[PDB]
């Protein structure tokens, strides 16, 4: 019914080793040739992925900003209005990143804002702004 | 024939 | 055991009529179930008793003297039953004590050409059955390729030396009737490579067992497959192993690729994600001048001075938040690489040292079928199997010819008469023959029918060693011309003392190249005496024979020295060295199934040959030409049992026709 356990014979397979005096050995170069090829195109990739290894070398630990830890406050200082139509300027809806820019704020709040103040600090301008860029 | 083999299984 | 025991031993189905059965007894088995199983029980029966005791002439009378009732109420049954079973040789045949002294006159006259087993065996039965019978040889002694070597106590077999289990084999009755000393031949075999050492279990184990996985293999190729024929030429056992063995090179390299082809896929998805992690390394290094340089600027600042240090700072966090994670993969591949690297599938199939010694599994068949590999049929080689006897194989161990010789005894045997013609027609043959001695003083023999048990090899001769007259017919030469007739030989080495392991029979010897796998491969030691003996097998064998046996000798103690030690082995006391191939009354060893032939050549050569009638519109007449040998029995060939059976066969088959078939009624 089938081989037995690791013998492999495909009737495809015979047909193949079989339609000629040396399709035989022809067929187990193109292998043995493949391999080759394959084997020194792996050694190229790994020489390529050393050198940017190299390049690598010592991350980012020379360019990593301290952990700044500070309370989320409910008053927006008007030093901090100032920062949030700046950060809208620049970062249109990304409510995370707004949060993080002004330091104290939590992305719901920095959402109420945009209803709170919409009027006044004109936020339908700017954020029409942002989209032109 | 077969059964002349040494070291049947 | 029991009665069901019998007809097992006797190779029938217990509890079915056969054939041959039915034939003669139409009217039994084409009627109720319930007779049937009379007849099959007093069939059995009958057997049982000729078993138990195979040393006396089992009769009609003693037969229904140990019967029951209901099955000895009818006595005609029992007759038939009692007489077909004698005239086939199923009971009575071999070597008994006849109880009632042999009828005086005798009944129409056979010449069989060869005391060979079969010869002999058809012989004795014909004369059991009262025919004047003389058997025609060109040897010096009778056995034929049943030859013992003696000198001294020195005692070997250059032919047939192994019983090849009792369970259903003839020659289980006939070594109660004779002294054989059966010997049981211990399986264990060790190899040992060309250096001079033993092939380590781990090795001989796994060579081994790919071995009987490439045999399974290619009968896999031949029945599911349908591999069979090959440009028009029919496929061999040869070819079919290359073919197996190649497509397991095939995957051993299709696995290799698709291995590397995920390191690639891997190492470079790798690449990839580095380029990113450079690129991103880049933007940091500039972003962090430009976040650095914003908070030079020393307060106090407007509100865009204030929020450009506080924006730098939130986008360098981010992409030192990506950095951050792009390290982590980075992490995961880098090992999952160590991981693939690490297990590599198989660098090879099998290394040089593998190869050769499959190639000496491979003589070992080569020496079972008597022929390179490339010859065997592969559907067919192994055609018959099915009928294998069970029971470990025996050695004689005081020498196979003393069964020739006992079935010899009380027989009309010319020796050194050598057949030339034989011709038959519709009222009877002669025979030609010829004394080997002098060779024109001739002998000529009229007789009824020829029993002929030449050789195939001898039937093969071109040209040719016995004329026909007439010719066989084409049906009968192309199965001589399509069969195969084997080679295989022997080297007998006589010594003063065992240097060799003595509770060890046999032990091979790993060639060098796959073009010497046969010479003198294989080890036997099975005598009581200091006897070692050694084959020469597949393409090997046909080549030796053109060595003398110096040289031959030379390279068996090379081999011995070898394995042993230089000086554990003295030199040879007595050597002896078959040729069988050259042996004009053998022309080779047994037969094989040929690629090209079948089983059914084997049917077509055991048909007799039935001559035209003299007077033209004269009725068709009585066959003539019988054949009997071991190329004759499809379920045996290649055998002594099988022979032997050949025998019995034909000697029923003449009996029927001459002395007429009583029992069929
Ligand atoms: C090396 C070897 C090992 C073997 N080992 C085994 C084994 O281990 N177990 C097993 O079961 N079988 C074995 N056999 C096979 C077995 O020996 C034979 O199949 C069997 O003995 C054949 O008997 P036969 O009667 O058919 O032929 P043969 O015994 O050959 O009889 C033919 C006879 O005809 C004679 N003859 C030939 N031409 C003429 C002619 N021109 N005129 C008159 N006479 C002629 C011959 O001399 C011979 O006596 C082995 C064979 C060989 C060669």
């Amino acid at each position: 019914r089938k081989p037995p356990k690791g013998m492999f014979l495909s009737q495809e397979d015979v047909e193949a080793v079989s339609a000629n005096a040396t399709a035989a050995t022809t067929v187990l170069r193109q292998l043995d040739m493949e391999l080759v090829s394959v084997k020194r195109q792996i050694q190229n990739i790994k020489q390529t992925n050393s050198a940017l290894k190299e390049k690598l070398d010592g991350g980012i630990e020379p360019y990593r900003l301290p952990e700044v830890i500070q309370k989320c406050n409910a008053r927006w200082t008007t030093e901090e209005q100032l920062l949030a139509v700046q950060a809208i300027r620049k970062y249109g809806r990304d409510f995370q990143a707004i949060s993080d820019v002004i330091g104290n704020k939590s992305v719901v709040q920095v959402k109420n804002f945009f209803v709170n103040y919409r009027r006044r600090f004109n936020i339908d301008e700017v954020l029409q702004e942002w989209e032109a860029e | 024939p077969r059964s002349f083999l040494v070291r049947k299984p | 055991s029991g009665v069901e025991g019998a007809a097992f031993q006797s190779r029938l189905p217990h509890d079915r009529m056969t054939s041959q059965e039915a034939a003669c007894f139409p009217d039994i088995i084409s009627g109720p179930q319930q007779t049937q199983k009379v007849f099959l029980f007093i069939r059995n029966r009958t057997l049982q008793l000729w078993l138990d005791n195979p040393k006396i002439q089992l009769t009609f009378e003693a037969t229904l003297q140990q019967l029951e009732a209901p099955y000895n109420s009818d006595t005609v049954l029992v007759h038939r039953v009692h007489s077909y079973l004698e005239r086939h040789g199923l009971i009575n045949f071999g070597i008994y004590k006849r109880i009632k002294p042999l009828p005086t006159k005798k009944t129409g006259k056979v010449i069989i050409i060869g005391s060979g087993v079969s010869g002999l065996a058809a012989a004795r039965q014909l004369q059991s059955f009262g025919m004047d019978v003389t058997l025609l040889e060109a040897r010096d002694r009778v056995g034929g390729r049943v030859a013992t070597f003696r000198k001294g106590n020195y005692v070997a077999d250059l032919g047939a030396m192994v019983v090849t289990g009792l369970g259903g084999n003839p020659m289980a009755v006939v070594s109660k009737q004779v002294n054989m000393e059966l010997a049981k031949i211990k399986q264990k075999c060790p190899l040992y490579e060309a250096n001079g050492q033993a092939v380590p279990k781990e090795k001989d184990e796994m060579v081994e067992q790919e071995f009987n996985r490439l045999l399974e293999a290619t009968s896999y190729l031949s029945h599911q497959l349908d591999f069979n024929v090959l440009n028009n030429k029919p496929v061999s056992l040869g070819q079919a192993l290359e073919v197996v063995i190649q497509l397991q090179e095939k995957h051993v390299k299709d696995e290799q690729i698709e291995h590397w082809k995920k390191i690639v896929k891997t190492q470079e998805e790798l690449k990839e994600l580095l380029n990113k992690m450079v690129n991103l390394k880049e933007k940091i290094k500039e972003l962090h001048q430009q976040y650095k340089e914003a908070s030079e600027v020393k307060p106090p600042r407007d509100i865009t001075a204030e929020f450009l240090v506080k924006s730098k700072h939130r986008d360098l966090t981010a992409l030192c938040k990506e950095y951050d994670e792009l390290a982590e993969t980075q992490g995961k591949l880098e090992e999952k690489l160590q991981e693939l690297e690490a297990n590599p599938p198989s660098d090879v199939y099998l290394s040089s040292r593998d190869r050769q010694i499959l190639d000496w599994h491979f003589a070992n068949l080569e020496f079972a079928n008597a022929t390179p590999l490339s010859t065997l049929s592969l559907k067919h080689w192994d055609q018959d199997d099915d009928f294998e006897f069970t029971g470990s194989h025996l050695t004689v161990r005081n020498g196979y010819s003393c069964v020739p010789v006992a079935l010899a005894e009380g027989l009309d045997i010319k020796l050194n008469t050598a057949v030339r013609q034989v011709r038959y027609t519709a009222s009877g043959c002669e025979v030609i023959a010829v004394n080997t001695r002098s060779t024109s003083q001739t002998f000529i023999y009229k007789c009824d029918a020829v029993l002929c048990t030449l050789p195939l090899g001898v039937l093969k001769q071109q040209p040719p060693a016995v004329q026909f007259v007439p010719p066989l017919p084409e049906w009968k030469t192309s199965a001589v011309q399509r069969m195969g007739f084997g080679n295989l030989n022997k080297v007998v080495l006589c010594f003063d003392r065992v240097f060799w392991d003595p509770s060890v029979n046999l032990f091979g010897h790993v060639g060098s190249t796959t073009a010497s796998r046969g010479e003198l491969f294989l080890f036997w030691n099975l005598y009581k005496a200091p006897i070692l003996l050694a084959l020469v097998a597949g393409e090997a064998a046909g080549i030796m024979e053109n060595i003398s046996d110096d040289v031959i000798v030379g390279r068996c103690l090379a081999i011995l020295k070898g394995i042993f030690g230089s000086s554990a082995v003295p030199q040879p006391k007595e050597t002896v060295v078959s040729r069988w191939r050259a042996d004009p009354w053998a022309r080779g060893s047994y037969s094989y199934v040929a690629a090209g032939s079948s089983g059914n050549d084997y049917d077509l050569m055991a048909q007799p040959i039935t001559p035209g009638p003299s007077i033209p519109g004269a009725p068709q007449p009585i066959p003539r030409l019988f054949f009997a040998g071991e190329h004759t029995i499809r379920n045996y060939p290649a055998t002594v049992h099988g022979a032997l059976l050949s025998g019995l066969r034909e000697a029923g088959r003449i009996a029927d026709q001459f002395l007429g078939a009583m029992y069929t009624l």
